[PDB]
RNA sequence: CCUCAUUGGAUCAGGACAUCCCAAUGGUGUAGAAGCUAUUAAUGGUUCGUUUGCAACGAUUAAAGUCCUACGUGAUCUGAGUUCAGACCGGAGCAAUCCAGGUCGGUUUCUAUCUAUUUACGAUUUCUCCCAGUACGAAAGGACAAGAGAAAUAGAGCCACCUUACAAAUAAGCGCUCUCAACUUAAUUUAUGAAUAAAAUCUAAAUAAAAUAUAUACGUACACCCUCUAACCUAGAGAAGGUUA
RNA sequence: CUCUUAUCUUUAAUCAGUGAAAUUGACCUUUCAGUGAAGAGGCUGAAAUAUAAUAAUAAGACGAGAAGACCCUAUGGAGCUUA
């Protein structure tokens, strides 16, 4: 579940991420009308001094069983008009993406590993 | 998926055109019982994804193509160039 | 609590007619060991669909045609069958 | 259909009917014209 | 070594808090028993910030520009700045250091001589010759009272001056300033303006030290100095903090400065098996430091308008 | 000659309609899509933050309505202010003191006697898909109804899983399930037809229909006259209620 | 805090013993509209209505208390300062 002022980890290779900062993303805004952020949910960041989309690939809380729990909250960066920022993406993503309703081709395509 | 496909084109116009025409031809032939797919990628100007039942479709163009590269990703599974680069951390304290 | 309510539009997934038992889909108001009252549905949409099932009521004495243990609903996965690979 | 306190003929066409409690003018030719009181 | 500060994506720099609303009331209740009205600034940014309502709402008395702070910047130019000054209708600017009390002798009599061109109606039979200071804050507002309080009355301090932004909060009562020609000035909080212009004015406008640092982060902001220091070509950032060579990388030069500073934190980062507490450099402390040090002089006189006022 | 002093929030909301969204319609300088204007309708809903002392912005939404209830509501709670005992600056006064000028500090308690009140219901909205990139339109762009599927919230429940506890046989949500019918109308639109020679006219003429939100006609729930030493209970403050080869 | 939850102790509740306080014109002590001074259980007109407890809530009885606040009055005081 992400919320709200969360702190993320971008799973990207873009520079807007990769590049070493002292402050990590914060989420700003949850773009839904459950203010809960799961799975497959697009989230506005603040990273640094710049607003950005991203959307969540994983995430510490628990979800329906057969699905993958992950350690850390995973969030990709999407560009404005919904390409993906970054080019690569070397972190497992889960499966679930693909039949979720909404634009995750693109994304899936970037990424290599699926669990 | 099965097959992945990877056409490229003249012009965003063009782009828009193809997709119609696939989707239009795919509704035409059978897959009266197989479900309907959606287009996406039509707010983007430059690389619209089709994602068929067992093949997946991505049209772009030619810059936004070499950009993202996504023949060698799918080509050289693990020895993409572009991943290559993505190394691995731990983190330890600062003395 | 402890008051009367009524969950609408159960599905019946199976019937075990050895120990006459009903598998309702989702939960039902009350502990277990809790008496239930179960009628027909009175939803709108399966307003007339008691034509199939025995009308008056189902007669064991009757003995028409003798009922399988276990009765189930086509969308059901029944256990001892192969294992669901989605070809 | 404006709802006005007068009512008021405002062409040949228009003509007048007391429908549903209420005086309207109609005119087929423009629908500009309809008022109801 | 860079070529252009990124602006993409940055937001505006907001900070009009509620005394800057009341505040701004009071003082057009004021106007009644106001000669003249003195704008103070920050010569460091001759061209920015300048809240336009001053003009404006205050128009209506006359107007007179004394740019502060002008030790710690650089005025080879002056000439110039007047020149373009001139075009933009301020015929009078006057340039003063209220710490050393530099030039501030003649503001009084241009103030004097300015009012004898100027009508006074319902005050012409007034001999106390009030006058009404504004501005935007720390740019010495409150000090320019000290400062001509103690240069022709030799009294004392008597507005409360502080560092940061905010001190003076409501427009207080007149502070007698001199006898012979008994002049009294109205203090007033510090106005930037409902909306600055630019985002690259408004970044400025957090160097000088008018706005909250932390309403920008300090982090944003560190990057600018380097970016500026570096392309005015004062590179004495590099001696001051001992540093091995130029550089125009905040993540670097922040990681020099500290260690030299012996300054370090524990902070959690996020990697991919959990979070993880791991000691670590200040890098929010370095870029504090690295602005105070800039505000203080010791790294040089700057004209962060350059450019823009040559033309 | 100058002047100047109750109201936010939290909780729970009742109501008006002069309607912000949702719904039904008239007109257009309404091709489509976006809009504008007016009628009808009170149905449920009407977000989260930042600087703020009143505004000033950010990101969203189908929408972030306007008002009345003694700031609706302090014997439910809370921040200001009124506003004082201490203390400073600025300005007065010979002083004590003073200023409708700044600022920092700063104790209101209550066991409820009376009235009133404390045990069901029959759902709202949004997006995607299809019709269909079609109708329309020079292009740009781009619908309606009909039909299927997802969620969000609310209401009512539940514990097989998951999670958090009791390092108990349980309780919770962060888990799971279920939610529908409209006899009765308003704006508006048709059909038949007199007053009124029409091959007119929807009709505060006699007539026939369609058409928002509402609602209870129509349903579901309840329904039994009930032994009680005592024990036990997924029933409970007590009493009541269930169970007893 | 989103967004609350579980456990234990205190209190609560039931049984036994002991036993206060502010308060109290009389009460057989209802709802709506009206009238009225911002005002009604008690007045006007409609309506509702077997009787008594126990445990809860705090809308009301302009609920109860304190030497609280605010303006004005007295040919009532007192402290302080002076020119
Ligand atoms: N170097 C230098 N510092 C100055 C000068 N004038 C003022 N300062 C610095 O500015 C601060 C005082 O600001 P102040 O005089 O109160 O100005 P203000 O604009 O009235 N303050 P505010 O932000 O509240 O509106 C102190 O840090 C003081 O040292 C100057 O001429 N030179
Ligand atoms: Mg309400
Ligand atoms: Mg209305
Ligand atoms: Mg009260
Ligand atoms: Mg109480
Ligand atoms: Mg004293
Ligand atoms: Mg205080
Ligand atoms: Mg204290
Ligand atoms: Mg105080
Ligand atoms: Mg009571
Ligand atoms: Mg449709
Ligand atoms: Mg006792
Ligand atoms: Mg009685
Ligand atoms: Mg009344
Ligand atoms: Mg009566
Ligand atoms: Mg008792
Ligand atoms: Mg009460
Ligand atoms: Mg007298
Ligand atoms: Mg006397
Ligand atoms: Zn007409």
């Amino acid at each position: 579940a992400v919320q709200k002022m969360t702190r993320v980890r971008v799973v990207d290779n873009s520079a807007l991420g990769s590049t070493p900062y002292h402050r990590p993303p914060r989420c700003i805004h949850v773009y839904n009308k459950s203010g809960v952020g799961k799975v497959g949910d697009q989230i506005l960041l603040a990273i640094r001094g710049q607003k950005k989309k991203a959307l969540i690939v994983g995430h510490r809380m628990p979800g329906s069983r057969m699905t993958p729990k992950f350690d850390s909250n995973n969030v990709v960066l999407i560009e404005d008009n919904g390409n993906p920022v970054g080019t690569r993406i070397k972190i497992p993503i889960p499966t679930s993406l693909r039949r979720r309703e909404g634009e995750y081709s693109k994304v899936l395509a970037i990424a290599q590993n699926f669990v | 998926t099965d097959y992945f496909v990877i056409g490229s084109g003249t012009s965003t116009r063009h782009l828009h055109a193809m997709v119609h025409y696939l989707v239009k031809m795919y509704k035409h032939l059978k897959c009266r019982s197989d479900p309907y797919v959606k287009i996406e990628g039509k707010d983007a100007d430059d690389w619209l994804c089709v994602d068929f039942g067992s093949m997946v479709i991505h049209l772009m163009l030619p810059e936004t193509r070499e950009t993202y590269e996504l023949e060698k990703l799918w080509t050289l599974r693990s020895f993409d160039d572009q991943l290559a680069q993505i190394a691995a951390e731990t983190l330890p304290e600062d003395f | 609590g402890n008051q009367n309510r009524t969950v609408y539009g159960l599905k019946v997934w199976r019937v075990n007619t050895k120990h006459n038992i009903i598998y309702v889909n989702g939960s039902v108001p009350g502990h277990k060991n809790c008496l239930v009252k179960i009628k027909d549905s009175t939803l709108p949409a399966y307003k007339d669909s008691c034509k199939n099932l025995p009308f008056p009521t189902y007669f064991p004495d009757g003995d028409e045609e003798e009922l399988p243990e276990d009765l189930f609903d086509e969308s059901v996965w029944q256990p001892s069958e192969p294992s669901i690979t989605f070809a | 259909f404006k709802t006005k306190g007068v009512i008021k003929k405002r062409c040949k066409d228009c003509y007048k009917v007391k429908r549903r409690g209420r005086w309207f003018i109609l005119c087929k030719t423009n629908p500009k014209h309809k008022q109801r009181q | 070594w860079r070529e252009c500060f990124p602006l993409q994506g940055h937001d505006v720099a907001r900070w009009f808090p509620g005394h800057m609303a009341k505040g701004l009331k009071k003082m057009q209740s004021s106007l009644k028993s106001v000669d003249c009205v003195i704008e103070v600034h920050d010569a460091r940014i001759p061209f920015s910030g300048r809240n336009p309502l001053f003009q404006e709402l205050l128009g209506l008395k006359p107007h007179l520009l004394v740019l502060n702070k002008m030790d710690l910047a650089d005025l080879t130019e002056q000439q110039k700045i007047v020149q373009r000054l001139e075009e933009k209708g301020l015929s009078n600017v006057l340039f003063t250091n209220c710490v050393k009390d530099e030039n501030i002798k003649q503001i009084v009599p241009k103030v004097m001589e300015l009012i004898r061109c100027s009508y006074r109606y319902h005050r012409a039979e007034t001999p106390e010759y009030c006058i009404m200071v504004v501005g935007v804050p720390n740019v010495g507002k409150s000090s320019l009272i000290n400062s001509l309080r103690r240069q022709h009355l030799r009294t004392g301090k008597a507005a409360r001056v502080g560092g940061e932004p905010g001190i003076t909060r409501a427009v207080t009562s007149r502070i007698q300033v001199c006898e012979r020609p008994l002049v009294f000035l109205l203090d007033t909080p510090g106005v930037l303006a409902p909306r600055i212009e630019s985002v690259e004015t408004g970044l400025k406008l957090a160097l000088c030290g008018t706005v909250l640092d932390h309403l920008v982060g300090e982090e944003t902001m560190a990057d600018y100095l380097l970016y500026t220091l570096n392309r005015h070509g004062l590179f004495g950032y590099v001696q001051h903090y001992a540093l091995a060579s130029a550089c125009d990388q905040i993540e670097w030069v922040l990681k020099n400065v500290a260690i030299k500073l012996r300054k370090t934190r524990k902070v959690k980062v996020l990697t991919g098996t959990g979070n993880v507490n791991v000691i670590q450099p200040d890098y929010a402390m370095a870029a504090r430091d690295f602005l105070r040090t800039f505000r203080s002089g010791l790294l040089g006189q700057v004209m962060l308008d350059r450019d823009i006022i040559p033309a």
